[PDB]
């Protein structure tokens, strides 16, 4: 009971599943096709904590797998990299033929760990995180994906840190060094994140010994 | 030798807060970390906190975090801390210092009068 | 963290007589992350020597000290009236840190 | 037709798919998958991005009920069905 | 007609399958899949059950026979192929 | 050469394979359904010898799976916990998707050992063993299946021991507690025997310390 | 036509493949697979041969340039694809 | 865009896959086959050298699987147990599915080491490695293929050795004991080798003792 | 005191086989356990099986099994045994005694006069 | 499975004097499932201790026993003429077992 | 005995060749290996390799591996060697010897006279 | 591989001695595979014992030995001034080897 998108003598129709539709030529399957689009393009924040409170674990529920022919570059994506509090791997490692999306600019890998009760991580919002071109209900260790819909038609790492990740109260880190860390927050986009990383790391006021030196930004 | 000036003793009551500052002169703002530092007669320097206009980033020493928050004015050069949650134990003279950032190197080269922050009732 | 503590904690000479102080760390500083301080009463302190070996400015040719490791070592070849100060050691490449600090007093 | 109802929508696309010609068949030859992808950018012509988002957005409910009632991790069948479904609803 | 010619049958059905509506759409939201199955009784009006038992036990030994000739451990296509010869039978 | 059922217009008929049938409309592949019966409604005994006696080991024979999209609920089923007599696990771990039937009533599952040569218990006669709508023409290890076939058309555990599984000399308990057991008979249904458990049980007179006391049913 | 045009062809075929009757249907009772395949000779009737060994030589850039254009490991719906298309392309 | 075959009314012809024929009578899908065929039909010479020689190492692209239901029996097929020089595996293990082709008359098993950087042996000029009716681009460990191609239309083990597999530097024997060998050449065929290894065995004039005696053919 | 009463001595020839039983009066048949029990003189008392026609169920001794089958008759309030496989070495007095399952324990408290069984040739 | 060997095998006194018995058991039998019994010649044994500690019906208060873990005894405080009996440990609370039995005597 | 008969001493300059032979007679070419051996004086004697013609294989020591070549000419029963790469350390009497194939045996049983290799310059 | 080392590598002997003669080898070999050999000065050697135990055609009863394992042995009853030759232990049931050889000499 899936409906598909048709191209209308105009704009853009919704195809029925039902109704036979005399102008609806058909000729091949070559018409029929996949394709991905990413939510970030109906206004989907992607700030950190923005997109992982819109992720979580529940148990029980088994995952699914559909397939892409084509789609849309996404600018921000994510990976993940969760342990549970002792170790204990929150995600099942991405299984055969699961590769990261394509292409994109600013890639993130969320590491860290938190509380993760559940069999997988699903989307929230029912939202898709797409593989390769094989995008899942789930999301898998290790490979990164982004966050979208399938349609049915006729760069540079970031790697933040992540504390408490699988539930309400967390904290993010932009690692600079091994000891050189800034607090996330939402006003701060990934173009500014960088420069200012570029500004700490080659001005060179940082940590320099062992421990660790955590900056946060100014409020204004 | 780039100065910074401080104002004078406040006493505060338990439970509030005291806002102290440093005014720049003598030198850039923008190129030096400016550093909150606290000492109690008799207890020894301890660190509190820095902001570097520069980066526009600060830090805190882990035994002040959240309650004491530092800032900067680049508009007035001017240094800036807010101590809360203030108690009797909190009473000492409190300091800025500016580092060497703009030399290559962290310690402190210049320093404050220090400003007497008294808690009582 | 850079734990230092000061060792005399406190010193008696008479003022003309030779002194040293050194400084433990819990863990190893580069020299170059390490300072000595003066601290005279009521005043904030201030800096002798940079690198745990340089003389800062203004800085008498008396004072002097080296150090490796977790060993940090100051010494003034005469103590001075001027010098029964309190000498600190920092760690400063990171979030720093200070000893207790020690008194130079008059014997 | 389809419209997009939604606070707000992205008209441009920078696209991707793949292609492959050439020597490139013979695969230690060719290139690794990544660089089989081909590229380039699409306008909202006459609304049609807007709609496409819209409906990409209310299908995926009517995908996911339909993956929920399967058995298979793998559904790549869907258009394959469609195409069944297209000729028999006219010559059943 | 199929005739049902065994010992014994039994003509009553309790029946399963599954359906998905409404918010269950969202995984982490809806139920677990065997929350998803629906259920009935039917009789054996007009002889139907019995017929569809017998249907099953004669099928069952070509259904094997193809299946040994197959390469695929997960052959889920039997429908569809059956679908593309029933238009290609009177249509090719 | 897979025959379908249809519908006459009055009963059931076979459908053809080769002939076309003008009557036979079909306007959607939603007409065509994968339904799993059970062989329990064909007369087929649910006794534990009775089932295990017809199923075995055998090598060199790969196994299939089938689809399903629905079924007939079972009555009876069972699974398989069975090692080799060695401890050496008699079946292969149910592989990824296969999961126990949607609803019974009865389940047994009849662990214990046995000698098992060959590389899959298959069933005797042929039927399925029908896992989630999985069906498969041999019995995984850990999960539960019913005894069926596939029309191709338009509760309580009560896990009984056993010994010798493999072979035509075996033996069947029925648990009631770690040191209480009752031999089995085929004239005792499901019904007589959980009746007889809470009897045993309610009374108490079972064994109660560490030693095994292990009933016979009387004769009459 | 398709006409043959390497250095040398083999005229003759030994031919195997899989056929499966009788109580075989039943796994455990029959053969293993390696037995249920049938085989004979064929020769080059009328050029057949060499020609079917052209065409799968030049077959193959398609059948690789059309796999690294895939997502699935095991693509065994080509013809699937091809029987729809025959259709469509005159039903459509 | 695959070609596929079809049968003119005299002889072979190239089907179309944009023109519609009116001749071109389907009336079932049993009348599509995929048919495998051997590259030895073609010339390619079978030689241990000159079949290792086509295949080789690279690492990034993916392995791809297609399916046969009928083929060509192959007179020459081979195997490979190849491990790094350290004793690392070469090649992945075949996957289940992954079974050697029906029938063969000489099977030759090229065990040995080498160096193999990359992620999969592939061939070099594409052809498909034939195994079961399920080949791949990729050769896969422990089983055996035949060389070949797929047209989409309308015994004896002889485990030669191997040193320096991956490169184009090689060795190859053919063991006749654990203690003799007998060096390769193009010139001599599998019935030539066979005959030679019975003669020497039968002889007894091979090495007897724990050493190793490894024979050169005589240049005539 | 619910009484247990059982047959005089009987002989049997090797190979053959004794019924014997023990009728059950003064009390409940379907609320005790009625084991049977064996005594040779000089040997101690050894179990053999058990009936407990409340439940339906009898249970073995393992060196009895099968050559001693336990039964009851409701009907008629006896338990019976029978012993088969007879030679000389199962010559003793074979017992019924009845427990106090009623009473929530599982020991003797009920006892026979014990019934010969000779085997001889 | 409960194997019990009774301790002294025999025992030989005058009547009026005390004697002790006791059975060493393989695994621990829980008091509970545990009993004593007196054996007269030519007859069923009678019940004496229930739970290895309780007196049976008509028994007398001569008799006492108590038993933990693998440990079960039973003592009478003076022999009576008629207590000159085979005792006998018995477990009862799975497939039940005995001992050898023991026989008093009169010395 | 079956003899092996030789050519005489040959002088060759360094890098150079030589090519030696033996002409078996008075038995069986094809029954037996023709092993080629080396033995200059005070160094004992080392196999450098054989050649059967029945196998119609030859093989060869280690150390005289590429520079030794064994072939032999079935038509006119004489056993060829070829020693390549020639240095003053060759210098040596090389011998055939015919080994007891014939009879099961690997030794050697029949000998040649050895004909000098000079090497020289 | 197997390596043989004759010892004694010379004998010296006045004829008509008795004199015995033994080679070890590195790793075992058959007897089977071994043999013994007399080397006259100039001369290709000429086989004496085969298996390390038989007597070669045309050998004399003076000649004798017997092997296992990795222990060779050939002896001479009587040394004739005939046998002072170089002996020699041969390995050849694969690639053959030789020992460097014993001359017996002339006392
Ligand atoms: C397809 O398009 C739809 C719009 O036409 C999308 O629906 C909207 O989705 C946004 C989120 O992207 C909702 O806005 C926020 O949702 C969060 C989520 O809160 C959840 O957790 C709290 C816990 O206390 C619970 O109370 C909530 O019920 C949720 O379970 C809220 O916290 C925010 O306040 C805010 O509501 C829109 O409300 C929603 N609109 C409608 C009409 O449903 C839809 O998500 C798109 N599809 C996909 C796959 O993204
Ligand atoms: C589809 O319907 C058919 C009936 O129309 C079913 O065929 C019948 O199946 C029953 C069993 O369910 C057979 O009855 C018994 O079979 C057992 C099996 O014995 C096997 O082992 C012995 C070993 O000594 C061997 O000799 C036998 O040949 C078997 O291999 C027998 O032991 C019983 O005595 C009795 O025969 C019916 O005989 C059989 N009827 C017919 C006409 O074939 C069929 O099983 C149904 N399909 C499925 C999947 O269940
Ligand atoms: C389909 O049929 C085609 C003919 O119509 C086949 O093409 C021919 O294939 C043969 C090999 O089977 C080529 O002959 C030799 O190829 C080797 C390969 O050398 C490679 O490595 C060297 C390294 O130095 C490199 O320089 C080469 O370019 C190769 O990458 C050469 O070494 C030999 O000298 C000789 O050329 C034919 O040349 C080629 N003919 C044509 C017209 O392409 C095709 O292989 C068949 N399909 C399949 C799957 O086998
Ligand atoms: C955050 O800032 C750091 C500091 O610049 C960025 O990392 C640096 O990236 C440059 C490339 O733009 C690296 O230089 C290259 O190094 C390789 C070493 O193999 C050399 O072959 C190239 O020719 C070139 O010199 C530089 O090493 C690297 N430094 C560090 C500490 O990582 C970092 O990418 C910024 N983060 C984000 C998210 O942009
Ligand atoms: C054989 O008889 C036994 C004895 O009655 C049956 O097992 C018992 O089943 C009841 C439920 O009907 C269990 O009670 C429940 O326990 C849970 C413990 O978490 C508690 O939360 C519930 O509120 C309730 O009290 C009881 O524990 C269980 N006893 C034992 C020993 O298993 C058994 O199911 C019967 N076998 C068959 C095949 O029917
Ligand atoms: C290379 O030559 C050897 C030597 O003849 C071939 O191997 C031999 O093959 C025969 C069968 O033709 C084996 O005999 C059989 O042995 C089994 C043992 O279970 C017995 O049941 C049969 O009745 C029969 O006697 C023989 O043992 C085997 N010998 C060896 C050393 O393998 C070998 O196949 C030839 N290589 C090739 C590639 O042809
Ligand atoms: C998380 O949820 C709990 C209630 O379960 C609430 O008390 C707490 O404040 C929440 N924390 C955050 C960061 O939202
Ligand atoms: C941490 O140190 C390791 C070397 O021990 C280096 O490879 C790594 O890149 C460093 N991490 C960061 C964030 O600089
Ligand atoms: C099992 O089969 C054997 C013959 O192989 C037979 O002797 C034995 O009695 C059979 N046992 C049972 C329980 O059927
Ligand atoms: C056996 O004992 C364990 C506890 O050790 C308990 O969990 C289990 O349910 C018991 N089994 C039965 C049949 O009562
Ligand atoms: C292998 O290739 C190298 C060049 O990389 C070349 O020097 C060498 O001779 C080649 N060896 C063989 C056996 O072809
Ligand atoms: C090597 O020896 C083993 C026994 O240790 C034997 O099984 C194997 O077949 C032998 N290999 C050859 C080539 O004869």
């Amino acid at each position: 009971s899936i409906p598909l998108g048709v191209i209308h003598n105009s704009t853009l129709q919704v195809s029925d599943v039902d109704k036979l539709v005399c102008r609806d030529k058909l000729s091949s399957t070559n018409q029929l096709r996949s394709v991905g689009l990413n939510l970030e393009g109906n206004g989907v924040a992607t700030d950190v904590p923005s997109v992982t409170k819109r992720w979580g674990f529940r148990s029980g529920v088994p995952p699914k797998v559909v397939n892409y022919e084509a789609g849309e570059w996404a600018e921000n994506c994510y990976n993940l990299e969760i342990k549970k509090p002792d170790g204990s791997e929150c995600l099942p490692a991405a299984p055969d033929g699961i590769r990261g999306f394509p292409r994109c600019r600013y890639v993130h890998k969320v590491s860290g760990t938190g509380p993760c009760a559940g069999d997988f991580a699903f989307h929230k919002e029912g939202a898709f995180f797409l593989y390769d071109r094989l995008a899942s209900t789930v999301i898998y260790r290790g490979t990164t994906f982004a966050e979208g819909v399938v349609a049915f038609l006729i760069s540079t790492t970031i790697r933040y840190q992540a504390t408490g990740f699988g539930t309400n109260e967390t904290e993010y880190l932009f690692e600079v060094d091994n000891l050189t860390y800034v607090q996330l927050e939402s006003r701060f986009t990934p173009q500014f994140l960088l420069q200012l990383n570029e500004t700490i790391y080659a001005s060179g006021k940082r940590s320099n010994t062992t421990g660790k030196l955590i900056w946060k930004v100014n409020p204004e | 030798q780039v100065q910074l000036v401080q104002s004078g003793a406040e006493v505060k009551k338990p439970g509030s807060s005291v806002k102290v500052s440093c005014k720049a002169s003598g030198g850039t703002f923008i190129d030096y970390t400016y550093n909150w530092v606290r000492q109690a007669p008799g207890q020894g320097l301890v660190w509190m906190g820095r902001v570097v206009p520069g980066l526009g980033l600060s830090s805190y020493a882990q035994q002040f975090e959240d309650r004491v928050t530092i800032t900067a004015a680049k508009s007035t050069s001017t240094v800036y801390m807010e101590l809360r949650g203030l108690t009797s134990e909190d009473t000492a003279m409190y300091y800025c210092a500016r580092d060497t950032a703009s030399f290559g190197w962290l310690p402190f080269a210049f320093w404050g009068q220090g400003t007497l922050v008294t808690v009582s009732s | 963290q850079t734990v230092m503590t000061q060792s005399p904690g406190t010193l008696s000479l008479s003022p003309g007589e030779r002194a040293t102080l050194s400084c433990g760390v819990s863990q190893s500083i580069s020299s170059t992350y390490f300072a000595w301080y003066q601290q005279k009463v009521g005043q904030a302190p201030r800096l002798l020597i940079y690198g745990a070996s340089n003389r800062a400015s203004g800085i008498p040719d008396r004072f002097s000290g080296s150090a490796s490791g977790t060993d940090f070592t100051l010494t003034i070849s005469r103590v001075e009236p001027e010098d029964f100060a309190v000498y600190y050691c920092q760690q400063y490449g990171s979030s720093p840190t200070f000893g207790q600090g020690t008194r130079l007093e008059i014997k | 037709v389809i419209v997009n109802a939604q606070p707000k929508c992205n008209p441009n696309l920078h696209y991707w798919t793949t292609q492959a010609i050439g020597l490139a068949w013979i695969p230690y030859f060719g290139p690794a998958a990544e660089g089989i992808y081909t590229e380039g950018l699409m306008h909202n012509q006459d609304g049609l991005i807007c709609g496409l988002r819209q409906l990409a957005n209310e299908t995926t409910q009517a995908l996911q009920l339909f993956l929920r009632a399967t058995t298979e991790l793998r559904t790549f069948s869907i258009l394959n069905r469609k195409a069944i479904d297209f000729l028999l609803q006219r010559w059943g």
